[PDB]
């Protein structure tokens, strides 16, 4: 009456109650803004073919948007309207990494799936369960995307053809995270493993777009973009991921099916017996314990900035003159000129990434706290003050040097593009650096929560997120000019030319050091809660 | 005879024989399984479930194998684990009513009672448990459960003197309904109080057995 | 006297008087302190460090107030938490003097013999230990390690009998050097076999005390 397979639905029904609220919004979040975002979006800034015709040519005339993004093959409303939502299947890859990895590992690792397997419920019931439930949110983010597409005046069969690239594109990377997660006992790892392929993956594809486009038939991503949705479908790549989704699947539980479910096929590397010279206080740990974070995001916003320095200049000589665009890039993003109006926009979502980055260094603060390992750290000789201080200095340090190396990428990019970068490097760092008085709040806003309500810490992410829409919603609307103030960005001064008042910068400075210190204030004399 | 390993041999990296000429035999009763944390209780535990395939000798659970018939015998049989975190986005009530229709069916009225008598609170979410309060959802979700075998693990680990008095009357109401019972404590007190006709594990082998 | 509370009072959600009229009175000593896990004994303990403040009574440890003199006070004292929770990314021997460092130091000539007899592998990353050995290292962290007072807080939870049985000794070697300790321990054989002049609290008053 048992088999193999018992339990895979209640298993099933399990880790969708566990993630009920994750997967709606990034299955939603990942969908419903492909026609009425960036369809739209065209629309509105490309109204007629001979606009959409001057795009496709300035996309195919750059590398690097033909890299970060991939070709155009034809200027149809559709094809144009989504080229740039081609960054949809490296995100439902991400997701779809991430949810076989917490639904697999991460499940065995803190014990759960022992507890789960001495239940009624068989040998691939885990496996099962999170390969269907990945393999079902893939291919309901794709339904629900061509479903979105339809509602549009594009094309029927590249709507249906771009929701079916976009299923196939979660399905391929479901089954690479399915293999990933049992290679090793650690998490992290076949995270690490597992987005190291989708890293490659990206590398291939966007070195072969940028060049004769051999190399980008050899990535999974790639596969998902040749499918040519509105440019004459070719819906037999499509069975070209469906043959590697198989082959991985299969070879998942093949490896399954020959380990034990505490750990599998690779041993950890050991380590080091004493804690160095530099393990000696509370910096030298959450050192240790930020690092990681800093190389990564540290590496995304130079990778970042460096996209926009070559997007710069030939971003002049194609947009919709005297249409929203040439009349919005002024008024959010300060009036001028054209290419100089723009590093302002580019920075000011370089400087609301660093804000995040630092949300999450300041918010480990947090993690620590009720994670059970403050009041470790603060049974010692350690002071209130002190500690608090080591997360603070490395949030704000690690949010200013990941600015301004995005902000010496981009001026790099920038320079070698027009001719000189002398000319072009110091205006563009100062753009960078002239962000961190905005970034640098959202760690006094995490850190004035962490001591006046440490259970509301985490509400500063909607901070952040509320920031932003008061950015969007609200500045390319009519909306009233005294509730646009509630937001910091707005108030960054734009430097070049003139108009460069730094006062908004000292307020900002001073209201960041006010917020710092009430949080250190109401910390020191607060009860450590667990 | 619940429980009969005579001749239980493993050895993982292939240089670790973590067992030897293991034996245990079981009938209805309580018993008690004594060895340090290297000796090889985990992994006899971890082989009774279909977990762990072993080497060699014979491993009888319930009539049955425990590899091919893993799913089959599982519905008898109750486990608390030595060390769980519980998934910390659900509720006590629910993680307890979850791990309930997985091991097929449990029974209202004695969770009410024992609800009632750990003093638990089944509204809050599991990860604002202590570490005293979550060991109590191992206990209710195992004690009230149709399970002719409980296969305990440290059971009473962070329950202050009154639960473990509460957890031993539990257990001696169990063993009069015809429920045989593993204990494997670490703690020799609970042990000299509970059960009878222990058994002692040096490194593989059984080196002491008998009441 | 290293401990000397009369009087400890606490209202926490003004819902939960956690401490009313607490007493303690420690002097070089091993001293037993018993109670449920809801009577304030993890209060007390978080009170003695400067984590929670007081709302009456007189708190003295070590002479100073914990309060504010809570960093130069410190630097004397050990401490065990009930739940030892670690840091995945590092190795044992990196966390066993990362504490101790932040503490009142390491003792090197101890601290090999401890690893040596606990039988620890400090080359491991602290994610893959079991919950026996994560213990291992916080009890190496604070009995390797300057401390004229140990506050320990369930020092022995998921240790097999062979390393409570050197658990003990080791504490038994220790309160001869003239170093104080506190166990809070709620498995009380080992309390029985340590500690003498007990101290029994039920809500937040002390009910009974003495040898
Ligand atoms: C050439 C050679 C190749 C080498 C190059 C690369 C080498 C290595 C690459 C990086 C390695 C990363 C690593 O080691 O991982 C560490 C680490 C894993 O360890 P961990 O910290 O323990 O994991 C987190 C939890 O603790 C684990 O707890 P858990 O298991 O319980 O829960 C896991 C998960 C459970 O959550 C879920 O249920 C699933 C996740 C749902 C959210 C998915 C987001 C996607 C959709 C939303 C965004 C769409 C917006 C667009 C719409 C706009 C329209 C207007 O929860 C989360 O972590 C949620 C995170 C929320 C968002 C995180 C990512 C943000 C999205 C944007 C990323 C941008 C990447 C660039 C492309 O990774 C992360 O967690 C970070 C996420 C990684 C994202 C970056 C991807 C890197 C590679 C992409 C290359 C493409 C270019
Ligand atoms: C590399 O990051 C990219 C992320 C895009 O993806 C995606 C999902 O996120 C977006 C962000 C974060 C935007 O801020 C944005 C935007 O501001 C905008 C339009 C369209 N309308 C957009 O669609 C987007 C957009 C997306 O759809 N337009 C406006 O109204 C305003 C206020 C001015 C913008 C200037 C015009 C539109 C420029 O010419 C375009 C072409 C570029 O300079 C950038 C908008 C980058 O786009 C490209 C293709 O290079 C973009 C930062």
């Amino acid at each position: 009456r048992g088999s193999g397979f018992t339990g895979t639905l209640g298993l099933l029904r399990l880790y969708l109650r566990r993630d009920r609220v994750s997967l709606p919004l990034w299955v939603l979040l990942l969908s419903v803004p492909l026609a009425t975002v960036y369809i739209a979006s065209v629309e509105t800034v490309y109204p007629d073919r001979s606009a959409r015709a001057a795009a496709a040519a300035a996309i195919m005339a750059s590398p690097a948007q033909r890299a970060l993004y991939g070709p155009v093959y034809n200027d149809s409303l559709g094809a144009v309207g989504i080229w740039k939502a081609g960054m949809f299947h490296t995100l439902i890859a991400v997701a779809v990494i991430l949810t076989v990895i917490r639904h697999t590992r991460a499940d065995e690792e803190s014990g759960r799936a022992e507890l789960i397997d001495s239940t009624v419920v068989g040998r691939y019931a885990n496996l099962t369960g999170a390969l269907l439930l990945s393999f079902g949110a893939s291919i309901a983010t794709g339904a629900i995307g061509a479903l979105g597409l339809l509602a549009t005046d594009v094309a029927p069969a590249g709507s249906v053809a771009f929701g079916v690239a976009l299923a196939a594109s979660g399905m391929v990377f479901t089954a690479v995270a399915a293999v990933a997660a049992q290679l090793s006992p650690s998490a992290r790892f076949t995270r690490a493993v597992a987005f190291a392929v989708l890293g490659t993956a990206f590398a291939l594809r966007a070195i072969g777009d940028a060049g004769s486009g051999t190399l980008s038939w050899c990535s999974p991503l790639g596969w998902s973009l040749q499918v040519r949705p509105y440019a004459g479908e070719r819906w037999w790549v499509l069975l070209l991921s469906l043959a590697t989704a198989a082959v991985l699947t299969v070879l998942a539980y093949r490896l399954r099916a020959g380990r034990d479910v505490g750990a599998g096929l690779i041993a950890e590397r050991p380590g080091a017996g004493t804690a160095g010279p530099m393990l000696s206080e509370p910096f030298g740990l959450a050192w240790r314990l930020n690092r990681g974070s800093l190389l990564l995001w540290t590496v995304g916003l130079c990778l970042y900035g460096l996209v926009m320095g070559s997007v710069v200049h030939g971003i002049g000589d194609q947009l919709g003159d005297n249409t929203a665009v040439r009349d919005i890039v002024t008024r959010m993003g300060g009036t001028g000129a054209l290419e100089q109006a723009f590093l302002a926009l580019a920075f000011t979502m370089i400087g609301m990434v660093a804000a995040a980055f630092a949300v999450s260094l300041t918010l480990r603060l947090h993690q620590e706290e009720t994670g059970l390992r403050a009041e470790t750290l603060l049974a010692g000789a350690v002071s209130r003050t002190h500690w608090l201080a080591s997360h603070l200095a490395m949030a704000l340090a690690g949010s200013a040097v990941a600015t301004l190396i995005s902000g010496v990428a981009a001026g790099l990019a920038y320079g070698m593009t027009v001719g000189d970068v002398g000319g072009k490097l110091p205006t563009v760092v100062g753009t960078a650096a002239v962000q961190l008085p905005a970034v640098w709040l959202l760690s006094a806003v995490t850190v004035g929560l962490f001591g006046l309500a440490p259970r509301f810490t985490p509400v500063a992410w909607g901070v952040l997120v509320g920031f932003i829409a008061l950015y969007l919603l609200g500045s390319l609307a009519g909306f009233p000019q005294m509730l646009l103030n509630l937001e910091p960005f707005a108030h960054i001064p734009r430097v070049g030319g003139g108009d460069f008042t730094a006062v908004p910068l000292l307020w900002l400075l001073a209201i960041d050091a006010a917020l710092i210190t009430l949080g250190a204030m109401a910390f020191r004399r607060r009860d450590v809660r667990c | 005879v619940p429980i009969e390993i005579r001749g239980l041999t493993k050895h993982f990296g292939s240089v670790r024989a973590l067992d030897g000429l293991d034996l245990t035999v079981r009938e209805g009763e309580v018993h008690g399984f004594l060895g340090p944390n290297g000796a090889g209780k985990s992994t006899t535990l971890r082989i009774l479930l279909g977990l762990v395939k072993a080497d060699g000798g014979s491993v009888r659970l319930l009539g049955g194998d425990p590899w091919t018939d893993a799913v089959d015998l599982h519905r008898h049989i109750a486990y608390v684990p030595g060390d769980v975190t519980l998934w910390p986005s659900l509720t006590g009530g629910e993680t307890i009513d979850l791990l309930a229709r997985m091991r097929g069916g449990i029974d209202n009225a004695r969770r009410a009672e024992l609800i009632e008598r750990f003093g638990l609170d089944p509204t809050k979410k599991a990860r604002t448990y202590s570490k005293g309060n979550r060991q109590k959802v191992s206990l209710i979700s195992a004690l009230s459960s149709h399970a002719t075998l409980l296969l305990l693990d440290e059971p009473s680990s962070g329950l202050d003197p009154l639960m473990e008095n509460v957890f031993q009357q539990c257990i001696g109401e169990a063993r009069q309904r015809g429920v045989t019972v593993l204990l494997s404590s670490h703690i020799l007190a609970e042990t000299e109080a509970l059960c009878e006709k222990v058994t002692i594990i040096r490194a593989g082998k059984t080196v002491e057995s008998g009441s």
